[PDB]
RNA sequence: UGAAACUGCGAAUGGCUCAUUAAAUCAGUUAUCGUUUAUUUGAUAGUUCCUUUACUACAUGGUAUAACUGUGGUAAUUCU
RNA sequence: GAUGAUUCAUAAUAACUUUUCGAAUCGCAUGGCCUUGUGCUGGCGAUGGUUCAUUCAAAUUUCUGCCCUAUCAACUUUCGAUGGUAGGAUAGUGGCCUACCAUGGUUUCAACGGGUAACGGGGAAUAAGGGUUCGAUUCCGGAGAGGGAGCCUGAGAAACG
RNA sequence: UUAGUGACGCGCAUGAAUGGAUUAACGAGAUUCCCACUGUCCCUAUCUACUAUCUAGCGAAACCACAGCCAAGGGAACGGGC
RNA sequence: UUGUGGCAGUCAAGCGUUCAUAGCGACAUUGCUUUUUGAUUCUUCGAUGUCGGCUCUUCCUAUCAUACCGAAGCAGAAUUCG
RNA sequence: UGAUGAAUGUUACCGCAAUAGUAAUUGAACUUAGUACGAGAGGAACAGUUCAUUCGGAUAAUUGGUUUUUGCGGCUGUCUGAUCAGGCAUUGCCGCGAAGCUACCAUCCGCUGGAUUAUGGCUGAACGCCUCUAAGUCAGAAUCCAUGCUAGAACGCGGUGAUU
RNA sequence: AUGUACAACGGGGUAUUGUAAGCAGUAGAGUAGCCUUGUUGUUACGAUCUGCUGAGAUUAAGCCUUUGUUGUCUGAUUUGU
């Protein structure tokens, strides 16, 4: 199948194309929030340990956690709720789900590495990502340095450099 | 060869062994004996039945495979470099958390030309 | 200045048709001392520190989450 | 104090409430007092909020009135029909619903039933006068979104772009 | 559908107390059809009890010219005998 | 016994666009059969259980089909005679 | 129809095979082929393959039926003082129900070699030619006879063992 | 006719049915009674429910198996080339 990886310390995250269904077996029956050693599927993930988080059937249908039930079902879905975008307020709709348990059914996995094994991955592990935006709250600047209630945030804000040509300007 | 599970009972069902009834929903059922086939015609319960898997589920017999999920309790552990941010300079400027004399002198000397700029706008009206 | 997205409002107005419906609708006429009412308009909270003598940030408290970055699923949907 | 009239309005005591509301919001102006501190005060607005009233309404509702049919004369009441009591529900009255009880309610002044090629009115045509026929349709009120039932959101829908 | 039912009617040979026609109800009457139901059938299988069976005891009858293998022949034209 | 019934032949006037005989076959005629019905009265009237159906076996062939073949007015297909 | 059995010196084992009987059956579909043939319309066949019909012989792994397994459980009435456990209800009733029996209601299987008929032919006379025929002869049918299958002559037989 | 002998039992396996009795329970429609008046108050009734309990019973009479236990294993008749 294909297992779209992250690594959330670094921030990145990479797909895998992959065969071997007794390497994938180990993968089946399983759920999604449970942890499952690397070696056991790949000794490129030796000492990797990974959790699931999602994952997407053939024909297109997402999983959803604790459902239940290896197969296909529908469901109402609301607000604050996954897998369901609502396009006007109090909406709910009867939408096509697959379930929470692992099973072949699935045309991806979703991976996250909760630690790392000993060989180091080039797409997650070597590279590492930026956080695309600093704070915009001034107490969550004072915790972010951890100052003091009277450090001058003003002195401490983080800004962006743009180059829009010649002049450029800090943002 | 596949291997099957009684829609009534949950058990295997080997090939050659027990029937398959197609419901007029196009639904099927399996069953491995005349017995369980017998009690479904007869529109019983599993969870009534005290023998099948459903029941023993339903009643927690033998039903110590799963014990439970743990809760995580870890930082994050990594300043990530917010990318406006130098994450060398990031943690030079956590370090430098003292010295807020600096700011201070920053603050009197801000303070000394907001007068000069309200003695500027008084002399203007003026 | 300003796309996108969050939020707030609206989307129940309007427009079309006359199928149902014969004390039902409806007309004119009453009543709510029997009731709800966004929006408007005009008025309108000194009293909330909880053993309320260190229990507290009151120059002011905390957490997400979109948009966006990037990885993808799907044949396809205002899917995800 | 008011109303034609109240257990009205309003106020007061005792407690209750999983505890509501009583501004951690935004723009423009930036001014006055000084024991000159980022000291203390300070304008014109936008937004938001409890309650009352008002306005926009809404829901129920009183009285009088509707075409043709007796080759429809008895209808309703089992399982709600008329009423009473109490309670639930309602935004709220009320058989609206439930429990208990009584046996009532409508009718030749045409009930009930059936039919309509019937949405009702304001009004249209034609007329000496009286009248007859029509009115889906430019306005008002209703109902409906292929047929039925249901429901979230919201002040407001049994919503249908 | 040689059945049944309704109709037609120059009716071998209908017909009026030799009673005619009709008829609610009734009927161990006769008849047809339909629904349900079924081992009547497709198409048969299995079980039970008492029998049959074997044994102990008891113990008959009908019938009997003599008796008891067939084919054909001829023969009173279909014999166990020739 | 075989009129009657059934079955098969001989001949060949003609039918068959022509052409007696592919397939048919008039007038006439030779036969077979006992699955028709008759005729007869031999056997049985001191009793041979009477129609049909159900069931079951076997036989005959004058073969409906199936196997092989021949002939055609048999191009194929289908059909017909043997 | 099936089943015993005296006497053959005894008893036992393995066998032979005279005679008798005999069984397999029919069709479709794909392909051959929209080919051959035919103007066209239409429309084959042999070989091959997968299946099936009627019949037969077995079998009971599976499914189904049967239930005195009176096996387990349940139910009504009555009786044992109640309980527990049971009796009776001409197998009390119900559901499940193994084992056994069994079903084209289930599964499996159902041989090939020769000699021939009709008919078509070879050579070839009779008839100096011609002819399947007269002599000889070839191939040939769901035919017959064997192979195979079932009994095994109880007056048909062999080999072999131990024989007080 | 003294042994991988045979049997009757027992045990185990395999099957069938469907969770035994008994005990306990702050399970239980509800209803009476109590007084220490209750601040679950407890006692009694009560279909049934839950746990011990896929438990217990039956299981070869034409099922499998046995390192167990207890037994049994010389009666009669006839036959000759």
């Amino acid at each position: 199948m294909k297992l779209n990886i992250s690594y959330p310390v670094n921030g990145s995250q990479k797909t895998f194309e992959i065969d071997d269904e007794h390497r994938i077996r180990v993968f089946f029956d399983k759920r999604i929030g449970q942890e499952v050693d690397g070696e056991a599927v790949g000794d490129e993930f030796k000492g990797y340990v990974f959790k699931i988080s999602g994952g997407n059937d053939k024909q297109g249908f997402p999983m959803k956690q604790g459902v239940l039930l290896p197969t296909r079902i529908k469901l109402l879905l609301t607000k604050n709720v996954s897998c369901y975008r609502p396009r006007r307020d109090g909406e709910r709709k009867r939408k096509s789900v697959r379930g929470a348990i692992v099973g072949p059914d699935l045309a991806v996995l979703a991976l996250v590495i909760v630690k790392k094994g000993e060989q180091e991955l080039e797409g997650l592990t070597d590279t590492t990502v930026p956080k695309r935006l600093g704070p915009k709250r001034a107490n969550n600047i004072r915790k972010f340095f951890g100052l003091s209630k009277e450090d001058d945030v003003r002195d401490f804000v983080i800004r962006r450099e743009v180059t829009k040509g010649e002049k450029t300007y800090t943002k | 060869m596949k291997v099957e599970i009684d829609s009534f009972s949950g058990a295997k069902i080997y090939p050659g062994r027990g029937t398959l009834f197609v419901r007029g929903d196009s639904k099927i059922f399996r069953f491995q004996n005349s017995k369980s086939a017998s009690l479904f015609k007869q529109r019983k319960n599993p969870r009534r039945i005290a023998w099948t898997v459903l029941f023993r589920k339903h009643h927690k017999k033998g039903i110590t495979e799963e014990v439970a999920k743990k809760r995580s309790r870890k930082t994050v552990k990594a300043q990530r470099p917010i990318t406006g941010a130098s994450l060398d300079l990031i943690k030079e400027r956590r370090s430098l958390k003292p010295e807020v004399r600096k700011a201070q002198r920053e603050e009197k000397q801000k303070a000394d030309k907001e007068k000069k700029k309200a003695a500027k706008a008084a002399r203007k009206a003026e």
